[PDB]
C-alpha cells in the first residue's frame, strides 16, 4: 500500500505540474489574443 | 499513514479535474479568439 500510494502521489503531482505551466501560458496566450 | 496518503491521492485528483477542465476552456477560448 504505503509504496504504491506514494508512487500514485507523485505520478499526479507530475501530472499537476504539468497542467499548472499549461495553465499558466494558456492564460498569457488568451491575455495576448484579447488585448 | 495510509489514511493521510489516501487523503493526498484524492485532493491531488480533484485538483486535477478542475485543471484539465479549466485548460479544456481556455483552449476553446483562445481557438475563439485566434480565428
Amino acid at each position: 500500500e504505503v509504496k504504491q500510494l506514494e508512487a500514485e502521489v507523485e505520478e499526479l503531482e507530475s501530472e499537476l505540474w504539468h497542467l499548472e505551466n499549461e495553465v499558466a501560458r494558456l492564460e498569457k496566450e488568451n491575455a495576448e489574443c484579447e488585448a | 499513514k495510509v489514511k493521510q496518503l489516501k487523503a493526498k491521492v484524492e485532493e491531488l485528483k480533484s485538483k486535477l479535474w478542475h485543471l484539465k477542465n479549466k485548460v479544456a476552456r481556455l483552449k476553446k477560448k483562445n481557438a475563439e479568439c485566434k480565428a
